[PDB]
């Protein structure tokens, strides 16, 4: 069953990429922004910025140099703000992808190498394993996770009393059929008879709110008599 | 911190405040305020992704039930309260009236003389009544589900079993909890008062929250008072150097003012975006704390609070969140 | 440009004045997202509408002081992570 569920959600995970066309949308945007960058430094070189144009050789090939200074100055003044306006804006993109570059060798070393604990860090659900693929200029993880869905109710009691003594559950719940007692744990329903060696003793009776009366059956009393 | 105030700036209205003359001279630049208006638009853009990001964890809207015999513990000072206004708990609203906040930002004094220089505030997407709406979400899938609300479908679980499993989790069989039940309740609705009145009595608790918004403030009106520079032209006043002087010398006074307040754009616009990333960082810390102190139990020691971390309690603030860790 | 302020569908919100877009009384999830709490979407004879924005599905949880509820099947469940 879970072999079937495993390949059949990779099945799904092929085709979701292969037919939904905005899925890689966080790394095509970091792309566009470079190239945007690039694109209006290059057109900064179209403006006049109060000079008699924008082309330095047309200066050059009009002028005698004590006003051909005069406007080149101008033409360097506005060219420089332009770099140091695109260096500025470079070195703080840069600190957002090292940020992402930190999460993602945080996620390749605790989804990955190992099995995480943090809820909702290595995907939805309870988490099983991980397994990473490249992508250009990025990392994709596929986040392999348990999710249960099928409940149903029962009543429950946090104590039996048997002989004047509260009997716990070792690891689990107690639960009701409707009219019986069973021991279950916690994420799936498998119920069991409450024994002796599932259960642990503590005190008795008279101090827990809500304990409810039932009998605990002994694995070596009908071995005995 | 979440987020912080969305502001827009026009250029135009700024540097060339209603002129031709100007507006023609500034066309010699090239493309800086294009470059401006984007950078303003992105970081008014992550605001929201920043909100987003934090409160909506949970897609559906679960209430609590109308009967309240939760075994003795008493949530009575974080729960939603039906008899005001706005559904809120009484910790928001000493929340809400702690914070001294400035420019509101919604449709119609300072933020008015701000206002006429082409500084907008633009309004968040999320208001403060859904984001009280995901805060009750939260906590009533934490008291009456535990932690499989983040995990797949809710089922509901008795809440001192449910504390009983909690402190199975840090190592202390569950046998203490259920023969001291009593004095875990009491203890618990006596800290949550003390929580209510040390925070109704200390003034300069919410500096964190404080610090944000006097900070934007300051970056606003430093901005405005640059308009009162002269920057070596003979006014300040643009209309004064267009009604006294003829164009082929007022243009050589006009760029002198356009150099400098151009300047003094790229200046703010640079503090903006490096205030955004702070606040980012911390936006994602926050969304770290509630998928994993709220939806969750944590081990990692003093991440959710000084201790063995037992649940915890998220609350709105404004532009901010505030936990109340149990432990 | 004023062959849109003939309007006669005009709407006012706390962002300021919607021309152009019909109001319903309806509530979806986001699609364009305008401000303090409205968004906006092209449906239907295809229009443009503007609707308060919808949480989500409202469920109340049957809670009670002896009732547990058990998962009794599960799911494998394979997500995607971009970065
Ligand atoms: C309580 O659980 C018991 C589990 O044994 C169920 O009782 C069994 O019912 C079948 C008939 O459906 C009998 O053949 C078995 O002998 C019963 N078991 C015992 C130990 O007597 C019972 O159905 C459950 N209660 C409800 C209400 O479903
Ligand atoms: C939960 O705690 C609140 C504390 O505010 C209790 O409300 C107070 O109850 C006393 C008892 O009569 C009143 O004198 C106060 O005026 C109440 N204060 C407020 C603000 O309502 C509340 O009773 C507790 N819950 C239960 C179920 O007892
Ligand atoms: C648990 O759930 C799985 C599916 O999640 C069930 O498997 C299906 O069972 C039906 C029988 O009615 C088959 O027709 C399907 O082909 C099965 N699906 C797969 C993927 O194998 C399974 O029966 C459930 N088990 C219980 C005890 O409820
Ligand atoms: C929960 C329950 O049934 N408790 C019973 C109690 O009522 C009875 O008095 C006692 C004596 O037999 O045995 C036990
Ligand atoms: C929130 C707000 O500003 N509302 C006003 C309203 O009070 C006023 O009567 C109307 C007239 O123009 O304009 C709008
Ligand atoms: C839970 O199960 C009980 C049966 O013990 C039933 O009466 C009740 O309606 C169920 N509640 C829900 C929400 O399914
Ligand atoms: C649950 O509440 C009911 C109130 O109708 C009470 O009779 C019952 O004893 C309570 N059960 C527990 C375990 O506290």
């Amino acid at each position: 069953l879970i072999a079937n569920q495993f390949n059949s959600a990779i099945g799904k995970i092929q085709d979701s990429l292969s037919s939904t066309p905005s899925a890689l949308g966080k790394l095509q945007d970091v792309v566009n922004q470079n190239a945007q960058a690039l694109n209006t430094l290059v057109k900064q070189l179209s403006s006049n910025f109060g000079a008699i144009s924008s082309v330095l050789n047309d200066i050059l090939s009009r002028l005698d140099p004590p006003e051909a200074e005069v406007q080149i100055d101008r033409l360097i003044t506005g060219r420089l703000q332009s770099l140091q306006t695109y260096v500025t804006q470079q070195l703080i993109r840069a600190a957002e992808i090292r940020a992402s570059a930190n999460l993602a060798a945080t996620k390749m070393s605790e989804c990955v190498l190992g099995q995480s604990k943090r809820v909702d860090f290595c995907g939805k659900g309870y988490h099983l394993m991980s397994f990473p693929q490249s992508a250009p200029h990025g990392v994709v993880f596929l986040h392999v996770t348990y999710v249960p869905a099928q409940e149903k109710n029962f009543t429950t009691a946090p104590a039996i009393c048997h002989d004047g003594k509260a009997h716990f559950p070792r690891e689990g719940v107690f639960v009701s059929n409707g009219t019986h007692w069973f021991v279950t744990q916690r994420n799936f329903y498998e119920p069991q008879i409450i024994t002796t060696d599932n259960t642990f003793v503590s005190g008795n009776c008279d101090v827990v709110i809500g304990i409810v009366n039932n009998t605990v059956y002994d694995p070596l009393q009908p071995e005995l008599d | 911190p979440v987020s912080m105030t969305k502001t827009s700036v026009d250029c135009t209205m700024y540097i060339c405040g209603d002129s031709t003359e100007c507006s023609n001279l500034l066309l010699q630049y090239g493309s800086f305020c294009t470059q401006l208006n984007r950078a303003l638009t992105g970081i008014a853009v992550e605001q929201d992704k920043n909100t987003q990001e934090v409160f909506a964890q949970v897609k559906q809207i679960y209430k609590t039930p109308p009967i309240k015999d939760f075994g003795g513990f008493n949530f009575s000072q974080i729960l939603p309260d039906p008899s005001k206004p706005s559904k809120r708990s009484p910790i928001e609203d000493l929340l809400f009236n702690k914070v001294t906040l400035a420019d509101a930002g919604f449709i119609k004094d300072l933020i008015c003389a701000q206002k006429f220089n082409g500084l907008t505030v633009l309004p968040p997407l999320l208001t403060d009544e859904m984001i009280a709406q995901y805060t009750s979400a939260l906590l009533a899938g934490t008291i009456t589900s535990g932690w499989t609300f983040g995990a797949g479908p809710a089922l509901q679980i008795p809440f001192p079993m449910q504390m009983a499993y909690r402190f199975n989790g840090i190592g202390v069989t569950q046998n203490v909890l259920y023969e001291n039940q009593k004095l875990i309740a009491n203890q618990f609705n006596s800290a949550i008062g003390k929580i209510q009145d040390s925070l109704s009595s200390t003034p300069s608790a919410l500096g964190k929250l404080q610090d944000v918004v006097n900070q934007n403030a300051q970056a606003l009106n430093t901005l405005v008072k640059q308009l009162s520079s002269n920057f070596g032209a003979i006014s300040s006043v643009l209309n004064d150097i267009l009604s006294r002087l003829d164009p082929p010398e007022a243009e050589v006074q006009i760029d002198r003012l356009i150099t400098g307040r151009l300047q003094s754009l790229q200046t703010y616009v640079t503090q903006q975006l490096i205030r955004a990333a702070e606040i980012r960082a911390s936006a994602n810390l926050a969304a770290t704390k509630m998928s994993e102190c709220v939806l969750g139990q944590s081990k990692r020691v003093d991440f959710c609070g000084k201790g063995y971390h037992l649940m915890s309690f998220p609350q709105s603030a404004p532009h901010g969140v505030v936990f109340l860790h149990v432990t | 440009w004023r062959v849109y302020s003939t309007g006669s569908n005009v709407f006012q919100t706390r962002a300021g004045c919607l021309i152009g877009a019909e109001h319903v009384n309806n509530s979806y999830e986001c699609d364009i997202p305008i401000g303090a709490g409205i968004c906006a979407s092209y449906q239907t004879s295809q229009s443009i509408i503007a609707y308060t924005m919808s949480l989500g599905a409202e469920n109340s949880v049957a809670y009670s002081n002896n009732s547990i509820a058990i998962p009794t099947n599960f799911t494998i469940s394979v997500t995607t992570e971009i970065l």
